[PDB]
């Protein structure tokens, strides 16, 4: 810590680099923070938990139970120990309460007084969260797996969203529009997200073994399908180009949007070059994956190295993007963790899951 | 107070970029610097180098290179900012209106991206056909060159390799190539991608990727005969051209890491390497060419290099962010011509108001290791240049007017080894010459103009009284048994040549030269004055002198020769000058010593005893005084090695610094081709000069050769504890002796409560004068000084230097252990007073309301003063990430964290504990933390910013501290602190940083915030900046988490740059306002009052 402190005053090495290179030092020695507590309401094991773009302090949970809690993670009181209190929340009592699982609530990109939240009752909501109104209420064919907008801009208003229908949904909330379909996939689609490097650029996790990368502006066609053997297989058609051995159910970008990640029902994590495809063959090795469901995981940020928080049994399993070597497996949960999502802002780490309890997760010293 | 100013005190001084072409015409051989904030460019002449244009940019200086596409007359310049703002510049110049030309500019900030661990790297291709940008890992952007490409639109490219060292291109391919060092789990290897603009996309080098060091950090670009890649490792160094191999590790370059290298000779045969042991290499290439061996040379030792280019024959500017930059000649060793003196990186500072003037001055930490030292910055005056002839040895200085007709003087006499000199002055044009009745061959020990039209020169021989009308000598006074004269001081009248004891008084009547009272002393006569004190008539009633043997200051009544006051100054230091004068009405005197330490009284005519005694130390040579008629008051000019100027205003003494080396003699002087001037000499030249009304910095360098780290000054025991740190290679054995080994008295901590190359931490007795060590105390083995204190404590009136430390051991990389040490300084030796155990790191220690705060790692705890000579603890604090700064006022306690921001900590005494009144939520890596007033406080943000909380204001919420001010600086900034260096804004704080840049702060009312913010706007409409930058870009708040305009703050700099702009587009900044030019112009300059 002291030679840390002595490079930074005399200016031998970057500042902020060695923050960067100070950071990668926190994630490592994370742990479960005891003197936190996330307060218990939703009766359902955690489907997702997502926190604001914009400082990070409030956070949005879902849960099986239909319901929408809406969290403070900040403390205030004198004590270096807290609660974090829900501030809102959507349960029984509400007009527009979800019906059954809710699955996906994500922060409005560039805009913290709305948010989102899609369920297996087969709609998507909209909600003005300093009223706890609804604004807008969609409806579907098929059961909600996953929903998503870019966090890159707002020159479009697209909510992506992945029922069990293969017809991929891009739902318009500019307008009630919803006519926006992108066609390709065979089965049950799992998992959709942006590029947070890419404007116009929609990723797609099916459960026929593929995935996807969209240009939403053009009316045909997806841009490519994730071959996992990067073509050396003489594979027949229609078996050809499929990311993993089994469904396809789990998505997420790398920090900068340069690749990506499908996790799948046959344990691998694969790591994905976004531009073309290619299979970077980083291995992680066997990364238990046995749900029916979407799996929501995250990824570290500010920090040198790119670690990838998958959750993996009944434990978050910390990776490295690009090295694909183990940290640990966060334990904390006695049940099978659902979702993770990664704080920015003190490189910190929750957990919600089947055992209806999200759990904190900060670096130690 | 909601609203801030942001000035600079001083310009960054570290250069973290040099580079050589020929920018300003095809033959000028320019040599361009960049010091952060700003570009200089300079002209190699044989002699020196011309300074043709220093220039200021917004954003940080990251890249510099000179560059010259086909076509195109003269080197193009690119540069690119911390922030990505690339800009490719012209240099053209009409007369001498000097213009810097955009012929390119573009952000080429990708919104996100993992920003590359070595950092940003421009390069620019041999054949000028692109531009790389190694910004962000995994990612090389390329700013093409082949046409107009004005916007500087570049596209990307993705890099396999992410990973990567330093990456360069390459010289004679048939495609822009880059060489690169990667790092995968293999260790760092060596690669080769050609570049294509069509395809936009890399394919594949010349030759096959090669295995070199775990510690390659390094690849100098081999030029067209032989080709290659030379690769600066630790251990070894590695030539690869895709045919051959070639490595070397010579037993002289493993001990230090090399930084910086440049290419001597064109042809690739010559190159300088260098360190950070200030170690100057050569780097020599063996000559179907191809290379055929590498060798090293140790060429010297120079200021630790960042950056080097060789100029012509030898010459090498020396580019240092950790020292005074250098300016080396060539020559087994290697001779500075020049030197450059930066502020190292600023570790601490303070404001230290010596004598108890209206202004303080500052003392920093400045430079790490081998170029480690204090800094003296206070304001000061130099003169203006007319005439400084060369008269080596000048002992004395007096004007005199040749015709009695004249008003107007035209005589100058001067004093040397035996005899005495005469000086002409021809209207404006000094020569030597003649005087009858002044002898040329005695030592003159006065001269001037007298009463009844006559003139005088006392030699050592006698008075010789002359007539000025016609010449000669109408009287000589000579001791009766022919003896030589001892101290003379005369007037206009009156003489009292003393000679050994005894004094011999005279009078200046017309034609005669009359005494009345010859008296013996109680000791040798030491120094005389009269000086027209009440005048009345023209003449003095009192007599101030001094001795020797009791060192005593003796004013007389005059005819009768009489004690009234006898004052004794003590010590075996004896008096040098005394003269007497009055300032606005009071009488003065001043008594200067032999070691410059002056006396100054309350003096009452008709008494005589001397009331109220001070004690002013303007030097520490000898200090000879004389007045000069600063036109409406008379002002004392001071003669040491550290010069001073001494006028009053408002029944208060000021002593004003004069911006010269030396000044040994001197004398008002007011001829016609100067009139109201100075006549001034040191130990080799004479010279002529006029006060300069603009007040300049003033800066003394005080060497140490290892790092200064805390700096707090003691009034009572009249010096400084100063925290060092020598490095020591493993008994250890320093590797060059510092100011802690050269102590006079030293010390080693005995402490037994705590049971390859090591940092040594000294606490160093710093006298406040002589700047010379006068205790240094080493510390523990491993024991880590890192807060320190002047204060006293409990109700114990002793002083204290305090000492907060830890234990460092390689396996651990926090600390378990560390202490609070309370040192006692006086009677000349250093003890100690008490010790305390706790389980880290102290990173900060202040006094609070009569106790001792203290950060104990990530607690902030209080202590009293037991007294029983112990501390105790009164109350405890756990909630910190880590605690690194304190600053106080009042019960409030400010605390800055690693990351949290900040923290006002309150204090409540009735139950004496720590209540959390209200923090700050923005997730700030924190450099330093400042209280302005108890609603509003500062704090320096890593990514160079500061950001201005306030307290808010109906329920508990109220907790939750408001942002109000947000800037971007540019400057990493070290340390604030309160004070002053002058005597429209409210308050004085100062700022050092690591560029060197000493920045003040102060607040504001939002009559002018808003009065100012429009005619900030109002001139970037005007300005045409450097790079065609915007200023509230460079200006608004930026990391990676966040970006939002500059709001609460105005930049001084923006609104002093005014008063440089031309005539009518001042008139255009006005247009509408809210006002008109001549108000404006006015209180600009009244905004120079305060740095």
């Amino acid at each position: 810590m002291l030679g840390f402190l002595s490079a930074r005053q005399t200016g031998l090495e970057d500042p902020l680099r060695l923050r960067r290179a100070e950071s990668t030092r926190r994630v490592l020695g994370l742990e479960l923070n005891k003197d936190r507590d996330v307060e218990r309401i939703h009766g359902g094991g955690i489907n997702t938990l997502d926190i604001e773009p914009v400082e990070g302090r409030y956070m949005l949970s879902g849960g099986s139970d239909g319901v929408i809690v809406l969290y403070d993670l900040e403390n205030s009181s004198r004590q270096s120990y807290y609660t974090c209190k829900a501030v809102c929340s959507i349960g029984r009592d509400h007009p527009d309460v979800h019906r059954y699982s809710v699955e996906t609530v994500q922060w409005y990109p560039h805009d913290t007084g709305m948010f989102t939240s899609s369920s297996f009752d087969k709609t998507l909501k909209v909600w003005d969260t300093n009223t706890l109104q609804t604004a807008d209420v969609f409806n579907f064919e098929e059961t909600v797996y996953s929903h998503h907008m870019s966090p890159v801009s707002t020159k479009h208003c697209l909510v992506a969203v992945g029922t069990r229908g293969p017809k991929v949904q891009l739902c318009d909330l500019k307008s009630g529009s919803c006519s926006h379909i992108l066609q390709g996939h065979r089965q049950e689609i799992l998992a959709v997200s942006w590029s947070p490097r890419y404007d116009y650029i929609l990723a797609t996790a099916s459960a026929d073994s593929r995935v996807k990368l969209w240009d939403v502006r053009r009316a045909s066609g997806c841009l490519i399908t994730l071959d996992q053997h990067n073509g050396k297989k003489s594979q027949a058609v229609e078996s050809a180009n499929t990311a993993h051995n089994g469904k396809v159910n789990g998505l997420c970008f790398t920090s900068d949007g340069l690749h990506l990640l499908t996790v799948g029902t046959d344990n691998r994590m694969r790591l994905w070059n976004s531009s073309n495809g290619e299979n970077t063959l980083v291995n992680y090795g066997k990364v238990c994956n046995n749900s029916k469901k979407g799996l929501k995981f995250t990824v570290s940020c500010g920090c040198s190295s790119e670690f990838v928080f998958v959750p993996y049994g009944s434990t978050i399993a910390v990776y490295t993007v690009y090295s694909g070597e183990q940290i640990t497996m966060l334990k904390g949960h006695y049940k099978t963790v659902d979702c993770c999502v990664f704080q920015s802002n003190f490189q910190e780490l929750y957990s919600g899951s089947r055992d209806c309890n999200i759990l904190a997760w900060v670096p130690s010293l | 107070m909601s609203y801030n100013y942001v000035v600079t005190a001083q310009k960054p001084t570290a250069v973290n970029g040099c580079v050589t072409g020929h920018f300003t015409s095809a033959e000028d051989l320019n040599l361009l610097i960049a010091k952060n904030t700003r570009l200089e460019i300079y002209v190699v002449t044989a002699e020196g180098l011309r300074p043709v244009k220093e220039v200021g940019m917004y954003g940080k200086i990251a890249v510099m290179e000179l560059f010259r596409p086909k076509g195109e007359s003269k080197d193009l310049l690119f540069i690119l900012t911390a922030k990505y703002n690339a800009c490719i510049l012209e240099y053209k110049q009409s007369g001498e209106s000097i213009d810097i030309i955009t012929r390119a500019h573009g952000n080429v900030q990708d919104r996100i991206g993992r920003p590359s661990e070595t950092g940003i790297i421009g390069i620019i291709d041999p054949e000028c056909r692109m531009i790389g940008l190694r910004l962000y890992d995994g990612l090389f952007k390329v700013i093409p060159l082949d046409r107009d490409n004005k916007e500087l639109k570049a596209f990307n490219i993705r890099l396999e390799e992410l990973h990567v060292i330093d990456v360069k291109f390459l010289y004679g391919c048939q495609a822009p190539t880059i060489c690169f060092v990667y790092q995968d789990p293999q260790g760092r290897h060596v690669k080769t991608y050609e570049v294509s603009l069509r395809e936009k996309e890399f394919n594949k080098g010349p030759w096959k990727q090669e295995n070199v060091e775990a510690e390659a950090s390094m690849v100098i670009a081999v030029p067209e005969p032989f080709g290659g890649a030379i690769i600066i490792g630790q251990e070894s160094i590695t030539y690869h051209n895709g045919d051959k191999y070639l490595a070397i590790a010579p037993p002289i370059i493993k001990q230090s890491t090399i930084v910086c290298h440049n290419r001597v000779d064109p042809n690739g045969s010559r190159y300088l390497l260098g360190d950070m042991e200030g170690r100057l290499f050569m780097l020599l290439l063996e000559k179907t060419v191809t290379l055929k061996d590498l060798r090293v040379e140790l060429l010297g030792e120079t200021s630790i290099a960042e950056c080097l280019t060789y100029l012509d024959n030898g010459v090498v500017f020396v580019g240092s962010r950790l020292g005074d930059s250098q300016l080396v000649k060539l020559n087994s060793y290697v001779v500075a011509m020049e030197t450059f003196t930066n502020l190292g990186p600023i570790v601490d500072m303070c404001v230290v108001d010596l004598e108890r003037q209206g202004q303080g001055q500052l003392v920093t930490c400045s430079g790490a290791f081998k170029e480690g030292s204090l800094r003296i910055i206070r304001n000061g005056i130099g003169i203006h240049e007319h005439a400084s002839i060369d008269l080596p040895g000048i002992k004395g200085l007096w004007p005199l007017r040749s015709d009695p007709n004249r008003e107007t003087d035209d005589t100058l006499v001067l004093s040397f080894v035996g005899q005495t000199r005469v000086l002409m002055l021809n209207g404006e044009e000094v020569e030597e010459t003649e005087l009858m009745g002044f002898v040329d061959d005695q030592q003159t020990f006065f001269c001037g103009n007298v009463a009844h039209q006559q003139l005088i020169q006392i030699t050592s021989a006698s008075v010789r009284l002359v007539s000025q009308e016609p010449k000669a000598l109408v009287s000589e006074w000579k001791e009766p048994q022919a003896k030589n004269i001892s101290v003379a001081s005369c007037n206009s009248s009156q003489v009292v040549v003393a000679v050994g004891r005894a004094l011999y008084y005279l009078q200046i009547h017309p034609q005669e030269l009359r005494q009345i009272s010859h008296t013996e002393m109680e000791h040798e006569v030491a120094c005389l004055d009269i000086t027209p004190l009440g005048d009345s008539n023209g003449l003095s009633p009192l007599c101030a002198i001094g001795l020797w043997t009791d060192i005593s200051a003796r004013i007389l009544k005059l005819p009768s020769f009489e004690l009234l006051h006898k004052e004794m100054l003590g010590g075996e230091i004896i008096p040098r000058s005394i003269l007497m004068t009055t300032f606005e009405s009071s009488h003065y005197l001043l008594c200067a010593l032999g070691d410059g330490a002056l006396f100054y009284f309350g003096l009452n005519i008709e008494t005589g005893l001397l009331s109220d005694r001070k004690k002013v130390t303007l030097g520490t040579q000898p200090t000879v005084l004389r007045t000069f008629r600063s036109l409406s008051t008379t002002n004392v000019f001071a003669c040491s090695d550290r010069p001073t100027v001494i006028y009053s205003s408002n029944h208060k003494l000021v002593f004003s610094n004069v911006n010269l080396k030396e000044v040994n003699y001197m004398c008002p002087l007011n001829s016609d081709g100067y009139p109201d001037s100075l006549a001034l000499a040191n130990n080799s030249t004479l010279t002529i000069g006029t006060i300069d009304e603009i007040q300049k910095l003033h800066i003394r360098t005080v060497p140490l050769y290892e790092s200064p780290r805390k700096i707090c000054y003691q009034e009572v025991s009249q010096c400084f504890g100063v925290l060092s740190s020598r490095i020591e290679v493993q008994g250890t054995t320093a590797l060059r002796p510092s100011a802690s080994t050269q102590a006079l008295s030293s010390s080693v901590s005995s402490s037994k409560l705590f049971s390859e190359e090591v940092e040594v931490h000294n606490l160093l007795i710093i006298d406040q004068h002589t700047f010379e060590v006068l205790h240094a105390h080493q510390f523990l083995q491993n024991e880590y000084a890192l807060s320190l204190v002047s204060c006293k404590l409990g109700k114990d009136p002793n002083t204290y230097f305090i000492v907060g430390t830890a234990m460092v051991y390689p396996e651990e990389a926090e600390p378990k252990q560390g202490r609070i040490v309370v040192f006692q300084y006086s009677d000349g030796k250093l003890q100690t007073v008490a010790e305390k155990e706790v389980k880290g790191a102290v990173y900060s220690m202040v006094e609070f309301n009569g106790k001792l705060l203290a950060s104990i790692n990530s607690t902030v705890r209080l202590y009293e003063w037991t007294t029983e000579k112990e501390l105790r603890t009164e109350c405890n604090h756990y909630n910190n990430i880590m605690a690194l700064y304190l600053k106080t006022k009042g019960d409030f306690i400010l605390v800055g964290d690693l990351m949290r921001s900040v923290l006002l900590l309150a204090y409540k005494p009735m139950e004496g504990n720590f209540e959390e009144i209200a923090r700050d939520f923005n997730p700030n890596w924190m450099s330093a933390v400042e209280i302005l007033d108890d609603d509003n406080f500062l704090g320096a943000e890593n990514a160079f910013n500061l950001f201005v909380c306030q307290k808010d204001s109906t329920d508990e919420e109220r907790q939750h501290l408001q942002e109000v001010g947000l800037f971007h600086l540019g400057e990493f900034v070290n340390v604030f602190c309160h004070g002053s260096l002058v005597m429209p804004t409210q308050g004085s704080v100062l700022f050092g940083t690591v560029n060197g840049m000493i920045g003040l702060v102060t607040s504001l009312s939002e009559s002018w915030y808003n009065l100012l913010l429009d005619m900030q706007n109002r001139l970037n409409k005007v300005i045409k900046s450097v790079g065609k930058i915007e200023h509230s870009f460079w200006r608004s708040f930026h990391t990676e988490r966040k970006t939002e305009p500059a709001t609460g703050f105005i930049d001084g700099d923006l609104i002093e740059s005014f008063l440089d702009i031309s005539r009518p587009k001042m008139q255009e900044v006005v247009a509408n306002l809210q006002a008109t030019a001549d108000d404006l112009i006015k209180v600009v300059e009244e905004l120079t009052r305060i740095h």
